[PDB]
């Protein structure tokens, strides 16, 4: 009934030393039926990250929406968009729904390519910013995830040991909820590179 | 929740798993669906978790007083009308509760009473109970004469098939052997790590990756 | 119409070591956005070392706490004067529960003590009786941004051994009350920076084979 | 199940180093209407305890006469009745408590929110709170209604912590108590200008303060504002 | 959410509490609720998040398009009149609850204004959750003929009682103080009463404790050359 | 009433010229002289401000106008046509930029607006 | 909210107190409730503060341009507007508005506009939730060609009543003169009205 | 939903009942058997809501087996018809009544006639050579209706009755699991296992 | 319904109207609301009609009781009884009473009982639906310790305010005056209350 | 309630569709076919609300029958099922939105390889070894996980169907009439008429 709550699903972002991770579960389910355990909800435009929680259906449009938009924003002004600039982007799109919004709880993170600067970014499905330093959390487990990154977090971490903390604080939230789990994907973002890492949890 | 109860040559087995929600909230991947009525006599947990503990610790109580008074064990068809009987008296007041009670006796061999919370009382051969539905899982190999480690095997793994589809169903798998003799505790197996091992060995769940 | 039910907030953790258990709550009390007070105790010494919370309605929770501990009281009278096992109070608790089976009484219950053998124990309840015991348990408002932390700080969930790649879990080791107390600190700490009913104080009961002991640490008050 | 009909508003009050101060307006509203204005809200119990209530005014008339029916009952084959054996501020809210409780319980509420405050026999101040839901809380201040918005936030930057009640004189306890009512005047729709004023003090006893009015207030600044943003005249 | 505008000798000062909660839950505790719709006319906004955000900026838009037309400096009575009819239009189902302090030609300005279109005048303010705490602290302390040292401290006190008795309300207080032929000084994180105490552990886990079942490395590159 | 002119009024002649646009560049010609030149560290525009009578207040004339904080425009030809670009290239930084991506355009897509508003105004009815 | 207008021999004068709420909260003490719509026509506004204001900032706008074309509109006149506005927006307005205007020609008028958007052209009139318990006062006390000293004490009076009696109103009595001689505004404060 | 069927032939009278018991969309059981032996020569099978309708039948076999014991005597169907209408009739005025409905199908030894008695849970009773209750009632009756004779034997009831089952199987959305024939005669009651 | 009763130097007077409605329709035009539950003790009836003649007639029967063993009651003792029924089954009953009674030794006495079965002593009570309409012009106009002519003049222009703005109140003014010489009914017709 | 189940084997996608039409209590038609050929290499089966199944299921495929005239080409089933998906994705913020599910099996001739799509009527979509819409997909779901190898030939995917139908003809309630099976391969789509 509850929109945001049908097809389940979490993402995670964390800002480290010259770096961003992001991080999402791999379940999508029709309530208590889990139905796909390869349901991916990060995607990237260029060097910019945007993971997408909630209606399945909207996650997928709001994906096909902003490649759309990146596409045109390139062609036009001759350069990959940033992540500021793209959190911007994601906020007027979802607001022009304002009464009849998508379903989401997107979250954007990256490295500004001229600054360097780590970047992570949430949103309210109305596009509300959270502009947070340390942690984002979207999804189904959003409490259990602020326990863990409340607790797991500390700041400058560097990748390699990042990716410890992000990884630990998805798999433990997702064991804590019904409509989370069923396989796992981390994102460590560096200015000039990018690992994408599939992790190993139980499948219940 | 997935509880399931079958009858067999070597008994009963009875499987449950160990999930706990509330709403889309994990509260427990510990709780004990498999209630310890006498010895002689199981009772699974399905819907309501107090009121199917209460009247069940309530039923061992009773099946004692019968022994005392009538100095022989209680038969399952006994043992499971004295909680129909109760349950019925509580209708229309919200108890929830579906329930597999589960004996062997000499009199009556094994034997599995399903019990309801709307007063229905039903003797089979397999009961099973996944999150709100119960039915006589994938009923593809179970044979009359099987063996006790088979048995076994065949509840394990059918919880297993349960845990990974239902989102409500995981933790831990709990087995036991019911004979004439009493039941046997056959331990707690982590969902988790029974998966892996079940897909490695089985070949099973080609679509999960790992 | 009159709602016979509210909401007092507050979060309460029970751990149960080796040989011994802590029952740890907020000591702030609410109703919607108002503070009633920074400092109302909802962990109580009941006798015969066990330790007891009833988080949620704190009326119905009081009544609870209030018949429990008499139910100790005339446990004594009725049995020459026997200590009232944590199982014993266990089981007791459910009846006193499921008593109000169809006008319950709005709490989550935690009690902490040592078992016959010694060792330490936790059993939690829900409103209506059901009951199991348990090394670990969160209750109340921030419950769910606590256990996960516990699932993996406690029992070690999702750790393996570094060059195992996975093939070997991170092994369980005994929890001192040092380190216990550590992370029932860094729970309500957390819980506090991230939940809005979380806050003002923490008080710890550790319970031992030598008695029921206070710890009490302050809270950030807004 | 009912519903409140004639109300009393706040109740508000505060420990101090030597006792307690309570507080509340003289008025009975009936619904927008504020039909009585010689309301006592706060009912003495002995010499030692203040109880300030608030809520349905008829059910306030019967706490009252069970708390009148309280003292004559302690006095019965007790001679010490004006002394060791007298009722306690502890005693007087521990039965109020029970009795709220057990309205609620039986789905017949009393629809109140009651402010116990008093002098124990050791000298210890007593100040707790219950309502018809039976819930009962302490804390160095305590208001119902609108107070535990408004006056609470004021009462507490005196005594913010236990370890300030001993740093806090009568003088500037009343001060606090008597500013906080005239900020619920301000504000609250369904308050009063004339309130009573009771202190509980180890030392000096009960003094009861009737017919008090709210002073001091600031309206000259209202002559200054015109219109609801663009008008100047 | 803890709001307050206090008018003083020459100018206005307007001041927020820095928490955003979903429910109970508080999802940004350095949140920025001091918007500013031009250089010298700020509001703080209370309600739906995305609401009060969108509003200040569709009027901040319009009254800079509006400045470039009439070569004029904003006044704060065109930023009232243009967020009113917009509220107003909407009949509530913006969430838009906003104080509006500025300065302009005409002088000093401060008014409130809720989601339906209604509108207020006042020398001191207060919106949110926080509001009735905060308008104690006003009306226990608030004079005529104020400084602008008095306001600021004035202003902070009324958040602070927000921040300590408001559960809606927390972390840090923000304040803008526009002066009558000043620059405005927007203060981002004024007063730090709540920093979080040092933990008893560190949480850093062992390198390896994670189990990977695969690697691969992203292509965020365009497509290359040769 | 109505606008009946829903036909293009600039056309190809047979030689291949676009005549409105050609008389169009014809009155620029006739404008005031306005230059730009480009620096390392910064651009200059420049114009003569061409006051019309004595009497008339040159200073409230505005040649040389803001379009965003980093964006400045001056013309050649006639003036009432620039006032009006001046005022549709300020708020199209805002409804087609600034209201989508929360930054004002660079200069080249600005740039791009205003030449599509001309061009219009070339082929519209 | 309690309003009044009042018409005496050299004019009107309309009176308001000064109090706004949500539910039992004072949101406004200080309240302006006396509204001009032209120089000499002012409105009394009772109901939904959004909607009073809305409709008296259009009322304004209309006269405004009515004195740019016609001259100095009639007190007729912005009534006939007001009522306009209210009758054709009945299903989405909660508005009860006093029109009351000097013109030289007809001296002080007093229109009231309740809900349903009807026009009462009145000697005097009351509104707003406190009215209810001054109808009997006022209509004991009334008379026609008062001076402007013994229609401020009747309008003093009467709203002094109902504050002392409705929650909702409250604060200061704020009052407009309308004459030949201009527009003088009047403020009474709690410690002059509450002791008469 | 439940079918139970009932056709009184020369001779004897046959009840059919559905061996399925469906609580919402899982098949609890597929050989429930909705019938009790009140006495040696009556049979009642009952449809209806959960718990109630095994509840009901054993609270009339305890009764009927009591009476049977204390007189040494077997009431007739018509009396045992009268009771149960009775108890149902109490019921519908209760604070919470039996939803059972129930075909009576008994050989009176006195007359040497088989009753068939049709009893809703509101206490209608009607005596018919044919009855059902539910959906299946619409189905069958109409076929009944054609090719009932009072003077049938009981192969030919059978028939009657294998021809109503098909019809039902092929029309009817629920699966019924198939049902269970009993045929009350002069010699008592017998289940007819080919079906 | 417009009920009060009104203290002064010799006792009290009870003033009611006379018109009981179902919805519009008046089902009777001359309703007698002041009932006698003592020779010198009555009551104002307003709410359900039903409700407040069941209860007068029980405090009639409980005093006639109470003079039986115990003597002439108290108007408290009287007001006593009215407010344990309501009290008691407040949730069950729609009653406000008006109680008035003379003693020699207390003199005139007024109390009135709300809908929660609250009790208050006043100078002077107004209750019913036209009673909001008065609270202004009683409380002006209300002095302690008036002459039985004053007290009448009081009560006749106030239900003659309370029946002009109330379509529920109408009829006649019935009074009844208790004093040290005894009981005295009054009634005043609408031609003389109404040019007041 | 409506049966479409769907498994890619190795070679070939092959959909099962229940043949029965219920309304209500009535079963309307027994011979079904819930299925539409979009092109000659992909198949869509659909199942939900009366009236919009077909209607959405014929306007697919009139749209990618133009696109194969109009370009002389035949669009992939990745480009069909995105284009289905949005029709979908369309339909749930419109007035009233389409109550269709469908499967969509198609063999990709470029890639060589069969390929599923599941779409809920939210415009929901995966690729997926097996799929199933309703309550038949938690029935069959658990068999699949067990039995499914991506190997599979036709002849094994078909008894991996036949033994899925045969659990769920006993598990359900309802009587769905049997399955229509389609295969769609290389060499296009064909019905197995022995099932
Ligand atoms: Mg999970
Ligand atoms: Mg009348």
């Amino acid at each position: 009934s509850d929109p945001s709550s049908i097809n389940g699903g979490i993402v995670v972002a964390m800002t480290g030393k010259d770096c961003v991770a992001i991080a999402c579960d791999l379940r999508l389910g029709s309530q208590s039926l889990g139905v796909s355990n390869k349901f991916e909800k990060i995607f990237h435009y260029g060097h910019v990250f945007l993971g997408i929680t909630g209606l399945a259906t909207d996650v997928t449009t709001l994906n096909e929406m902003f490649r759309y938009k990146t596409n045109l924003y390139k062609l036009k002004e001759e350069r990959a968009i940033e992540p500021e600039t793209f959190t911007q982007l994601v906020s007027s799109s979802l607001y022009e729904r304002r009464f009849g919004p998508y379903f989401v709880g997107p979250v954007v993170a990256g490295i500004n390519s001229k600054s360097g600067k780590p970047f992570i970014a949430g949103f309210d499905l109305i596009g509300c910013i959270d502009e947070a330093k340390d942690f984002i959390v979207s999804g189904t487990a959003s409490d259990q995830l602020f326990g863990m990154c409340e607790s797991l977090y500390e700041p400058n971490l560097e990748p390699e040991d990042l990716f410890e903390t992000i990884s630990q604080a998805l798999l433990n939230a997702a064991d804590r909820d019904a409509l989370s789990g069923w396989g796992a994907v981390v994102y460590i973002i560096k200015k000039d590179e990018v690992v994408k890492r599939y992790l190993k949890m139980r499948q219940d | 929740t997935t509880t399931l109860a079958f009858r067999f040559q070597g008994g009963i087995i009875v499987a449950v798993d160990s999930r706990a929600t509330a709403g889309n909230w994990v509260a427990s991947q510990t709780v004990k669906k498999v209630i310890e009525i006498n010895p002689f006599l199981l009772g699974t947990m399905a819907g309501g978790a107090a009121d199917c503990q209460f009247w069940e610790t309530w039923l061992g109580s009773q099946c004692r007083l019968h022994e005392l008074r009538e100095k022989e064990r209680i038969s399952v068809a006994a043992a499971s009308k004295i909680l129909s009987n109760l349950v019925y008296q509580y209708k229309g007041a919200g108890l929830s509760m579906g329930t597999m009670i589960c004996g062997y006796t000499r009199k009556e061999g094994p034997t599995i009473y399903y019990v309801d919370s709307d007063g229905t009382r039903l003797k089979g051969d397999i009961f099973c109970v996944v999150s709100g539905q119960t039915f006589a899982v994938l009923d593809s190999n179970y044979k009359w004469d099987l063996s006790v480690e088979d048995a076994l095997y065949l509840g394990k793994r059918s919880i297993l098939a349960a845990a990974h589809r239902d989102a409500y169903s995981g933790g831990s798998v709990n087995l036991y052997h019911v004979t004439e003799d009493g039941w046997i505790y056959h331990g707690n197996h982590d969902v988790g790590e029974l998966f892996w091992k079940v897909k490695e060995e089985e070949g099973s769940f080609n679509n999960v990756i790992g | 119409q009159f709602n016979p039910y509210g909401d007092n907030g507050g979060t309460i953790l029970g751990i149960a070591g080796e040989d011994f258990a802590v029952l740890a709550g907020d000591t702030r009390n609410i109703t919607d956005y108002s503070i009633n007070s920074r400092y109302e105790p909802k962990v109580f010494d009941c006798g015969d070392n066990i330790v007891m919370s009833a988080n949620g309605f704190a009326a119905d929770g009081d009544a609870l706490v209030k018949r429990f501990k008499n139910s100790v009281k005339w446990y004594h009278f009725d049995h020459n004067d026997k200590k009232l096992s944590i199982n014993s109070a266990a089981r007791n608790i459910q009846h006193l529960l499921y008593g109000k089976r169809f006008f319950p009484y709005y709490v989550h219950t935690i009690i902490a003590g040592l078992d016959e053998d010694g060792k330490g124990a936790v059993y939690s309840f829900d409103p209506v009786g059901s009951y199991e015991r348990e090394q670990c348990r969160a209750g109340g408002a921030a419950a769910s941004l606590i256990m996960p932390f516990l699932d993996n700080q406690v029992n070690f969930k999702n750790q393996y051994e570094p060059g195992t790649n996975g093939k070997v879990k991170k092994p369980l080791k005994y929890l001192s009350v040092e380190e216990v107390i550590k992370l029932v600190r860094d729970s309500f700490t957390s819980a506090t920076e991230r939940h809005i009913q979380v806050g003002d104080g923490l008080e710890i009961l550790i319970v031992t084979k030598d008695g029921v002991r206070k710890e009490f640490y302050e809270l950030k008050r807004d | 199940t009912q519903q409140p009909i004639v109300t009393g508003t706040s109740v508000i009050s505060m420990k101090y180093d030597n006792g307690v101060i309570i507080a509340a307006d003289n008025l009975g509203s009936y619904g927008s209407l504020l039909r009585f204005n010689g309301v006592e809200r706060l009912i003495p119990v002995g010499d030692n305890t203040v109880v300030g209530i608030s809520g349905d005014i008829s059910d306030m008339q019967h706490i009252e006469r069970l708390l009148k029916d309280l003292v004559t009952e302690n006095a019965y084959d007790n001679p010490l009745a004006d002394a060791e054996e007298a009722l306690e501020p502890s005693y007087i809210f521990e039965y109020l408590a029970t009795v709220m409780y057990q309205r609620r319980s039986k789905m017949n509420p009393l629809w109140n929110a009651i402010i116990v405050a008093g002098v124990q026999s050791n000298g210890d101040q007593f100040l707790r709170y219950v309502n018809l839901l039976g819930v009962t809380y302490s804390s160095p201040t305590l208001a119902t209604g609108f107070g535990a918005h408004m006056a609470n936030p004021l009462l507490r930057k005196v005594v913010d912590r236990e370890s300030d009640i001993p740093k806090t004189t009568v003088q500037v306890a009343e001060e606090a108590i008597v500013n906080a009512m005239r900020v619920l005047y301000y504000r609250d729709a369904r308050s009063s200008r004339n309130f009573s004023l009771a202190i509980i003090d180890k030392n000096t006893g009960l003094t009861f303060k009737k017919n008090l009015q709210v002073e001091n207030m600031k309206w000259d600044f209202a002559k200054d504002i015109k219109g609801y943003g663009t008008q100047k005249i | 959410t803890t709001i307050v505008g206090v008018k003083f000798n020459n100018g206005v000062v307007i001041a927020a509490d820095t928490r955003s909660t979903q429910g109970p839950i508080v999802a940004d505790k350095n949140c920025a609720k001091l918007h500013r719709i031009s250089p010298k006319i700020w509001c703080a906004g209370a309600g739906t998040a995305a609401d009060t955000e969108a509003v200040t900026q569709l009027i901040g838009s319009n009254i800079e398009l509006h400045s470039l037309y009439t070569s004029r400096e904003p006044r704060v009575v065109s930023a009232l009149q243009m967020l009113k009819q917009h509220l107003f239009k909407y009949q509530g189902h913006i969430g838009a609850y906003l104080i509006v302090a500025g300065v302009d030609p005409t002088g000093s300005h401060l008014f409130s204004i809720h989601a339906h279109g209604s509108t207020d005048v006042g020398y001191y303010l207060s919106l949110g959750s926080g509001s009735l705490a905060a308008m104690a602290v006003l009306e226990s302390h608030w004079k005529q003929d104020l400084t602008k040292e008095e306001a600021i401290k004035l202003a902070s006190d009324a958040i602070q009682a927000g921040i300590w008795n408001d559960l809606g309300s927390g972390s840090n207080v923000d304040v803008c103080v526009m002066e009558i032929g000043k620059d405005a000084e927007y203060l981002r994180n004024y007063l730090t009463p709540n920093v979080r105490e040092e933990k008893q552990k560190s949480y850093k886990f062992p390198r390896g404790t994670t189990a990977v079942l695969k690697e691969s490395i992203v292509n965020i590159c365009d497509i290359q050359e040769e | 009433m109505t606008d009946r002119y829903s036909f293009s009024l600039t056309t190809f002649s047979p030689s291949g010229k676009l005549g409105q646009i050609d008389y169009a560049l014809t009155a620029v010609k006739q404008g005031v002289t306005s230059l730009g030149i480009k620096a390392t560290n910064g651009v200059v525009i420049a114009t003569e401000k061409k006051s019309s009578s004595p009497l008339a207040m040159s200073e409230t004339l505005s040649k040389v106008s803001l379009l965003t904080p980093d964006i400045g425009a001056v013309y050649s030809g006639m003036g009432p046509d620039y006032r009006v670009l001046v005022d549709k290239s300020r708020k199209v930084a805002h409804t087609s930029y600034k209201r989508i991506y929360g930054e004002y355009p660079p200069t080249k897509l600005l740039v791009s607006e205003v030449a599509k508003i001309m061009q219009e105004a070339t082929q519209s009815g | 909210t309690s309003i009044m207008a009042v018409t005496f021999k050299d004019g009107v004068i309309l009176g308001a107190d000064s109090r706004t709420t949500t539910g039992a909260y004072i949101a406004n003490r200080v309240t302006d409730k006396l509204t001009r719509v032209h120089d000499k026509i002012w409105c009394c506004r009772s109901g939904s503060a959004a909607d009073t204001q809305a409709i008296a900032d259009i009322v304004q706008y209309h006269l405004e341009l009515y004195t740019s074309q016609y001259g100095t509109p009639s007190t007729e006149t912005a009534a006939s507007v007001f009522k306009e506005l209210c009758y054709e927006n009945k299903d989405n307005l909660t508005a009860g508005i006093i029109v009351a205007g000097y013109d030289d020609k007809n001296k002080g008028e007093v229109y009231t506009i309740p809900l349903g958007g009807s026009v009462h052209k009145l000697p005097y009139a009351i509104a707003g939730s406190g009215s209810t318990f001054i109808y009997g006062y006022c209509d004991k006390n009334f008379r026609e060609n008062m001076s402007k000293e013994e229609t401020v004490d009747f309008i003093k009076h009467s709203l002094s009543q109902a504050i002392k009696w409705d929650g909702s109103s409250g604060g200061v009595i704020r009052m407009v003169v309308l004459t030949a001689a201009g527009v003088e505004r009047l403020i009474f404060y709690p410690d002059e009205y509450e002791q008469l | 939903m439940d079918i139970i069927l009932g056709i009184r032939v020369q001779d004897s009278v046959i009840l059919a009942s559905s061996k399925a018991v469906t609580r919402g969309i899982s098949v609890l059981k597929d050989s429930d058997d909705k019938t009790r032996q009140l006495s040696p020569h009556t049979l009642m099978s009952f449809a209806g809501e959960a718990g109630d309708t095994v509840q009901f039948a054993e609270y009339i076999q305890a009764n009927i087996q009591l009476y049977s014991i204390r007189e040494d005597y077997e009431l007739s169907p018509q009396a045992v018809s009268s009771f149960v209408r009775q108890e149902l009739a109490k019921s519908i005025r209760s604070r919470r009544p039996y939803q059972v409905n129930v075909l009576i199908g008994g050989y009176d030894k006195k007359k040497n006639k088989p009753e068939l008695y049709q009893i809703d849970y509101l206490g209608t009773k009607v005596e018919l050579p044919y009855g059902a209750h539910g959906y299946s009632g619409f189905y069958t009756f109409s076929l009944l209706d054609h090719h009932y004779r009072p003077d049938m034997t009981t192969e030919e009831g059978l028939d009657l009755l294998k021809l109503c089952v098909q019809e039902l199987e092929k029309r009817m959305p629920m699966d019924f699991k198939g049902v269970i024939v009993k045929i009350v005669d002069k010699d008592g009651i017998r289940q007819v296992d080919d079906f």
